[PDB]
């Protein structure tokens, strides 16, 4: 979709919680910071 | 040469938040629920 | 989980309150406020502002 | 004097320096405007006031460049501040602005004149007509005058304890100056900087005067040793204005509970 | 009418909207009625200098303009943003007389967007100017027979000058790069020259007095207002207001709100001055609009009877009967009093 | 550099004295520098036309440069 | 050209609404393959053989 | 130029209106997708044709 | 105007002075001073989202 | 008027400000463009009618 900053990116799977684009959702989750998956 | 042109012009595609493999994998889950379950995957645990 | 029906009802109030809040656009206009043209400016400009 | 020259300092602005843009009473609505503001969490200069070395007086009235406005703000405690003299050149040529506070009275002067190498007021009524008149020699050819009441009317410190927070914005576009002003009390002051808290500036008066100005002179009121010339503890801050796009919050009374910038940070744009 | 036929079927229908015609007008304007000094303005002795043009600070005084029009023959009244006559009827409240005087010539450059020696140098106006501009001939009263040299005009300067800013510099002009602070021969000169007005000169260069007058209409304290008698105020009634030139109908009422000191003018969500200040004794008031609606029919089929029930849309009642003789719009459209017991519905 | 341009810097400062002079409020100074500055552009309308122009004529200059 | 951007604001906020409902589109578009394709909560595999 | 602003905005509000017509019809052939989907693929559909 | 200036080879005749796409504005430019051939592209924008 | 001269003025470069200071009376009512910006853009073809 674009250039992601602020959030860092995880070899994780989650439900998608902030719906970024191609596949790539965000989340807050743990301490606590701003997700990629 | 034609979507640059657009581009240019403010007009941008956002790109989908399905990729074509979950698609595909989508496709591929439903056709193995179908085949190894029938309709009753579909209503519950296959 | 009723988020449909809230929805829609902000869909209806953001709509109002957009057709509310659009007569604050000059649009190009010297006022937003009819009196006050025509309070100041002559007939002959006042009918196209 | 042999001053020797003082260290600036910083401080942040934190939420403060926000005023009214208008004489239009607005309730209960979230009103955006488009107007000079100070940026939420902005570097201000920290000057401070005292008598060092116990009794050698301290120049620390800079001429601060006024560029597109000011924060001036105090936490002063008794009348020792005193003038926001303004200048482009600052010499006998250029026309000037004068704001005194003597006594009760603002007497604004708008005239052209020489000023002195280090200016200031006497706090002190002098004996036996007063010799409070030493920042300049005598007006040359005047523009304008005007005399009103002092632009604070905070009560003095009494017993003490509680010392005022005299905040004022200065802006001077198109051939116009305004003037906006806040007071309020200080419980502590350990830190010795600005509250984090929200306070409204409403406007006072306007100056019609179209005069250019470039530079922020500030003065002091001192009479004399209680050597040579010596003052209290005292501290003011300055802070740039620039334009800036904000979002203002009234409350069912009318008053600006609170306001938002919208370039401080992405979260502010959303917002 | 709206259906376009001879023939209704049976239905309701909506036909137009019922609006409470105002009962009366009032006008309210500060009771101050010292006339404005601007007689001194355009009859005094000698002006002020372009370059250092005086400015006047007019305030709490009516000023009737219509001396300007019927008096002085010759003059030239062109206005930017405001007709006269309407200038004459509204309000003020930074009202500013400035005084020159300048060639024939150069008349033209007192003007917003406008390039030349004296737009550039002595006197510039603001693109956003509101205001009116008087000019007029002075040969007769500033042109001595060997030659007028008081008046003073400036020509050489580093920098234009902002809008409304005035220039009294005298300093050496830096025509050169070399420093001279000094006049001299190369490259000194000086910023300013003089004129030197005779008789014997063309219409052209014949000197003219212009005075120009600086105007913003936000009018919240509203203090140079012109002349209008002040009627009496009526409250809790649809009548048409003119509070400071805000000319409007509604309904005016006591308010709640806690006007502050250098508030004058209260708004709502959506620019509507729905809180206004009396200019004469001091009142916070409250503006809303009269009684309105929509107006609709319920026949039952022009073939079953005409007999027809009229539903007035979100009014209530009581306040709005059809028995009241205000004539709420269309006086001759009435229904009887007491024909049938009037419903109140949702 | 010819004679132009020294006429005509002879005119600047002459025009900054009649400045001097209108504003130290004394008439007959600023009349005299009247006479003057106008003789001076006869000279310069003199001397456009193709006509020698004087210059013992005119009053002497001070310290140009 | 920042002056047309200047003089663009006095026509009121025109865009707010069409960016929203450019982006209400997009958020449809993005459900109509949700709900149509993400039918199952489990991705069954078919056997090897 | 506020004739050209006008008669762009008048251009991309037409934009934004075929682009909500055609996003509504999309929408209906989604939802109709969808319940084909279900009916036919997650079980067997008695309806004819 | 407002963009960025590069080389292009956009092979302009020499009657040709100027250069446009298929969204009917500018795109290329002949310098007045010297026979250099110029494509006029603004400055990448994008857009921003929280 | 009616055999009006026509005058062709090209490849110069042409500055307006001769009819501003100097001719202290004229009439320069003018259509299409500002005057100073007449002075200001660059033009290709001139003609002039007297
Ligand atoms: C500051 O004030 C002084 C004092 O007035 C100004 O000096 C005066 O300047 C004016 C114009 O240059 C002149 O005044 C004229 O003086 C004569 C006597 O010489 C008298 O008949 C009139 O009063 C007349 O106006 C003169 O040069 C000078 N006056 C005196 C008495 O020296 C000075 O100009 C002022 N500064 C500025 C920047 O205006
Ligand atoms: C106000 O006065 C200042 C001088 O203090 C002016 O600043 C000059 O501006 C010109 C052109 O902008 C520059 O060439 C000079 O170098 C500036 N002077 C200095 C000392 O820097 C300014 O233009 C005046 N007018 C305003 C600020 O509106
Ligand atoms: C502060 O200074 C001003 C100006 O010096 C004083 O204004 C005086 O006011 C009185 C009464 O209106 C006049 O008679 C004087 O001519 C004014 N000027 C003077 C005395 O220089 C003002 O009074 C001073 N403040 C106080 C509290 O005395
Ligand atoms: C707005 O003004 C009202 C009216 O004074 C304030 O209400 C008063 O609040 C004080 C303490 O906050 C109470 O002691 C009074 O009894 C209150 N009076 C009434 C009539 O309610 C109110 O606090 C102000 N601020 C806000 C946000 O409403
Ligand atoms: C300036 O002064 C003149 C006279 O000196 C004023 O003229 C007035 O109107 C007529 C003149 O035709 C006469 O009735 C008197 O000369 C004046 N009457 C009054 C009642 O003033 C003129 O009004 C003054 N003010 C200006 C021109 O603005
Ligand atoms: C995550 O996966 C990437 C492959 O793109 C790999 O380079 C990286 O080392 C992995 N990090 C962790 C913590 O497994
Ligand atoms: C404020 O000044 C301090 C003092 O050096 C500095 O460290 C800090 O970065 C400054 N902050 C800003 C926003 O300028
Ligand atoms: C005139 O207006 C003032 C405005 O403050 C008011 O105080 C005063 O009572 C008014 N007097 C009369 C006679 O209307
Ligand atoms: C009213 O409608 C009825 C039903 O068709 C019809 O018989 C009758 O003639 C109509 N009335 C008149 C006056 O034509
Ligand atoms: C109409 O007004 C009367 C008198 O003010 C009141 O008693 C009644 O409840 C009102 N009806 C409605 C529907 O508001």
């Amino acid at each position: 979709a674009g250039c992601l900053i602020g959030a860092e990116y995880v070899n994780n799977s989650y439900e998608c919680d902030i719906p970024i684009g191609a596949g790539i959702c965000a989340s807050y989750q743990t301490s606590q910071s701003i997700i990629a998956y | 040469d034609l979507i640059c042109a657009q581009k240019f012009k403010g007009l941008t595609v956002l790109p989908p938040l399905l990729t074509d493999e979950m698609i595909a994998q989508y496709t591929s889950a439903l056709l193995a629920g179908t085949i190894t379950s029938g309709w009753t995957f579909g209503a519950g645990a296959a | 989980a009723l988020g449909k029906l809230q929805d829609v009802v902000n869909h209806n109030a953001q709509a109002l309150n957009t057709l509310v809040k659009q007569l604050s656009s000059k649009f190009g206009a010297i006022s937003s406020v009819l009196n006050d043209i025509f309070s100041r400016l002559d007939p002959p400009e006042a009918e196209v502002q | 004097t042999t001053r020797t020259q003082l260290p600036p300092a910083y401080t942040n602005s934190f939420t403060r320096g926000v005023y009214y843009p208008d004489k239009v009473f607005r309730s209960s609505v979230l009103h955006s405007t488009q107007d000079l503001f100070l940026p939420f969490f902005s570097n201000v200069t920290w000057f401070h006031v005292i008598s060092g070395t116990n009794g050698t007086k301290r120049f620390d009235n800079p001429v601060l460049p006024f560029n597109d406005g000011v924060y001036f703000a105090s936490i002063e405690k008794s009348n020792i501040i005193r003038g926001w003299i303004f200048g482009t050149t600052l010499d006998s040529k250029t026309q000037s602005l004068l704001i005194v506070n003597n006594a009760t009275n603002v007497v604004i002067k708008v005239c052209e004149f020489q000023f002195c190498n280090d200016p200031f007021l006497d706090h002190k009524n002098n004996k036996s007509m007063e010799s409070e008149f030493r920042v300049y020699s005598s007006a040359n050819n005047c523009t304008f005058e005007y005399v009103s009441q002092p632009f604070l009317m905070d009560l003095e410190g009494k017993q003490g304890n509680f010392k005022n927070l005299r905040e004022f914005v200065f802006k001077n576009i198109d051939g116009y100056f305004k003037i906006y002003s806040k007071h309020t009390p200080i419980i502590v002051r350990e830190p010795e900087d600005l509250p984090q808290g929200f306070s409204a500036l409403e406007p006072l008066v306007d100056l019609p005067i179209g005069i250019n100005i470039t530079r922020f002179q500030t003065l002091l009121a001192l009479h004399r040793s209680y050597s040579g010339w010596t003052a209290g503890a005292a501290a003011y801050y300055v802070g740039y204005l620039q334009p800036r796009t904000f979002l203002l919050k009234y409350n069912e009374n009318g008053t600006i509970t609170d306001a938002v910038d919208c370039a401080l940070d992405p979260l502010s744009e959303t917002k | 009418c709206t259906l376009k036929s001879f023939t209704v079927e049976k239905g309701i229908y909506q036909t137009s909207n019922f609006r409470v015609q105002p009962t009366e007008s009032i006008v309210r304007f500060p009771n101050i009625t010292n006339l404005c000094p601007f007689d001194e303005v355009f009859n005094a002795t000698r002006f002020a200098s372009v370059y250092a043009w005086n400015r006047k600070r007019i305030s709490n005084c009516v000023a009737d303009y219509s001396v300007l029009y019927n008096l002085a023959p010759f003059f030239t009244f062109k206005c930017y943003g405001v007709s006269p006559t309407k200038l004459n009827d509204l309000c003020f409240t930074n009202v500013y007389a400035d005084s020159f005087v300048i060639r024939g010539d150069e008349v033209r450059q007192i003007a917003p967007g406008q390039t030349g020696n004296i737009a550039d140098y002595n006197y510039k106006l603001p693109d956003d100017f509101t205001g009116c501009v008087i000019a007029w001939n002075s040969n007769k009263l500033d042109s001595k027979v060997s030659g007028n040299y008081n008046y003073l005009y400036r020509l050489f300067r580093k920098s234009n000058l902002k809008p409304f800013e005035r220039d009294i510099s005298t300093e050496i002009y830096q025509a050169g790069n070399k420093p001279c602070n000094g006049v001299a021969g190369f490259n000194c000169y000086f910023p300013l020259r003089s004129y030197s007005f005779r008789p014997t000169y063309g219409v052209g260069h014949q000197p003219y007095r212009v005075v120009v007058l600086s105007f913003e209409l936000l009018h919240a304290p509203a203090t140079v207002c012109g002349p209008k008698k002040s009627t009496n105020l009526v409250k809790n009634k649809c009548v048409n207001f003119n509070f400071n030139g805000l000319k409007g109908t509604g309904v005016l009422t006591e308010s709640n709100k806690k006007f502050l000191p250098f508030q004058q003018f209260g708004r709502d969500i959506a620019d509507t001055t729905d809180a206004v200040r009396d200019p004469q004794t001091l009142e916070i008031l409250d503006i809303t609009p009269c009684s309105f609606g929509g107006v609709s029919v319920i026949t039952p089929g022009t073939n079953t009877s005409n007999q027809v029930a009229v539903l007035y849309q979100g009014v209530n009642c009581t306040e709005v009967p059809v028995a009241i003789h205000a004539d709420q719009l269309t006086p001759t459209w009435r229904v009887y009093s007491t024909g049938s017991n009037v419903f109140q519905t949702r | 550099t010819n004679m132009l341009e020294a006429l005509q810097q002879r005119l600047q400062f002459y025009h900054g004295q009649v400045a001097r002079a209108a504003l130290e409020n004394n008439s007959g100074k600023a009349r005299r520098f009247g006479r003057i500055v106008k003789q001076y552009e006869d000279a310069i309308k003199l001397y456009k036309a193709g006509k020698p122009v004087p210059y013992d004529e005119l009053p002497v200059p001070p310290g140009f440069g | 050209s920042t002056e047309c951007s200047n003089l663009l604001l006095q026509y009121g906020s025109f865009c707010t609404q069409l960016k929203r409902a450019l982006t209400g589109i997009a958020v449809e578009q993005d459900k109509n393959t949700q709900e149509v394709f993400a039918q199952v909560k489990q991705i069954y595999k078919t056997p090897p053989i | 130029i506020d004739r050209l602003i006008t008669g762009r905005l008048q251009s991309l509000q037409t934009y934004v209106t075929q682009q909500l017509i055609r996003a509504a019809e999309i929408r209906a052939s989604a939802n109709l997708a969808a319940t084909k989907m279900s009916e036919c693929v997650l079980g067997q559909s008695k309806r004819v044709d």
